[PDB]
């Protein structure tokens, strides 16, 4: 009879001087606040039950109390901000903490989740969360020899807490905090449970997520390599969060992407490429575009990997974001290539795709279009082949949207597409 | 999922 | 050409 009690109730049990009355009214604040139709939590915060729960969080002799107040606190936790500052002011953070100490792993792993919600509000909690010490804790339940001695959920709960450690940015965590916890990601992105894998490369996503510098941080660590055998991985909560850490990584230095295209990751964008679920598509084609954007011998490795086809592909038939990161990608593959990369570009059927994007009512686009149409007739002019060029765009329908473009609001667009009727047409 | 509630146990 | 996030 712990069992749908009301608020009333609770309150009246927790503030009984009857440490079992009080373990009976947690334990029925937690099954309140388990249920899963609109859990009262601002009821329970109005009647005044944090500070009692964070308390009981210190009762070592009682350690159900321990278990039930930190499962209550962890589920006010999750809702809104609000209802997270509300923990966070109740002095939760320092008391979590120490029950990582505790010699009950069920306590352990809840104190873990509980500093998961908190940390995963935002930059300020999780910063509040690093301050308070909690990382020295956290990764000193992560040293044994082996990982797979550990029990799963238990596992699971330190691996997604820390991932929320290295999560957000303005500003990102602090680079010590992430020194600190990265060679333990490292162990983890070796780990052999899907779940773990999955939430060690969001982290990895969300560290890569900044500047060259965050970036250089990870890539000194090894992981690419790692990475992108996860990116061929069959679960997509695995390969979503490793494409997204290596696109973070592409849009570093050139030397960062080539860390890369070393490990071998051009050889899964033919799966990635034509994936099923848009989102890999649209995120596998923005990372070739920060391919693209790279050096000539970069650009030769994506043509030897057999990948031009594909992004016709993509530009040919695709959700509208995927076909504008593929517009991308050819505009700045057009941009740094040389002459025998774009030749090959439009050997492979780039022009008709180009000019059917054409007609869309997105002016990004159209301006993406028209700077790569700029960029290959720049390189037609090289070899005087201007003319079949103009054929070509002509004979696919092109011509006439690049005329009515002229008349068109956006100034860049008039203006471009004026300009190359001028000099071509 | 930035933050989790705790169902079961 | 320029990387874009």
């Amino acid at each position: 009879g712990t069992v749908n009690w009301s608020v009333e109730d609770i309150v009246k049990g927790i503030n009984s001087n009857n440490l079992e009355s009080q373990l009976q009214a947690t334990q029925a604040a937690r099954k309140l606040l388990s249920r899963e139709k609109q859990p009262p939590i601002d009821n329970i915060i109005r009647a005044g039950l944090i500070p009692k729960f964070v308390s009981f969080l210190g009762k070592t002799d009682c350690s159900p109390i321990q278990f039930e107040s930190a499962w209550a606190l962890t589920n006010i936790a999750s809702g809104t901000s609000e209802q997270t500052k509300a923990v966070v002011d109740g002095g939760a953070i320092p008391a979590f903490i120490s029950l990582l100490a505790s010699p009950h792993a069920h306590i352990s792993e809840q104190a873990v989740w509980a500093l998961g919600n908190i940390a995963g509000d935002g930059s300020a909690f999780r910063d509040l969360v690093i301050k308070h010490g909690a990382i020295d804790p956290l990764l000193a339940l992560l040293a044994v020899p082996d990982l797979s001695t550990l029990a799963c959920g238990y596992l699971r709960n330190l691996t997604w807490t820390l991932s929320n450690l290295c999560r957000n940015k303005n500003p990102a965590p602090p680079l010590d905090a992430v020194e600190q916890i990265l060679p333990t990601l490292v162990r983890l992105l070796h780990h052999n449970d899907p779940e773990v894998l999955a939430d060690s490369c969001w982290a990895i996503s969300y560290l890569t997520d900044g500047p060259n510098e965050r970036i250089e941080m990870v890539v000194k660590k090894g992981v690419v390599p790692q990475l992108v055998k996860l990116l061929g991985a069959t679960e997509l909560p695995i390969v979503t969060p490793a494409l997204r850490a290596i696109g973070n990584i592409v849009t570093g230095t050139d030397e960062q992407t080539q860390k890369v295209i070393d490990a071998g990751a051009l050889a899964v964008f033919p799966s990635l490429l034509t994936n099923p679920k848009t989102n890999i598509q649209k995120e596998a084609t923005w990372t070739m575009s920060n391919i693209t954007a790279g050096r000539q011998d970069q650009i030769q490795q994506v043509v030897n990997h057999g990948l031009v086809p594909f992004l016709v592909g993509v530009l040919s038939k695709a959700d509208f974001k995927t076909q504008k990161e593929a517009a991308w990608a050819i505009t700045n593959y057009t941009s740094g290539g040389t002459v025998e990369q774009i030749v090959y570009l439009v050997h492979c059927g780039i022009i008709e795709p180009l000019m059917n994007l054409l007609s869309a009512k997105d002016t990004k686009i159209i301006q993406v279009i028209l700077d790569a149409i700029s960029n290959i007739f720049q390189a037609a002019e090289k070899l005087g082949e201007t003319e079949k060029l103009s054929i070509m765009i002509e004979e696919c329908g092109g011509l006439d949207k690049i005329e009515a473009l002229q008349r068109h609001e956006n100034e860049s667009v008039y203006k471009a597409s004026l300009n190359l009727i001028e000099k071509y047409f | 999922p930035v933050k989790k509630e705790k169902i079961e146990e």
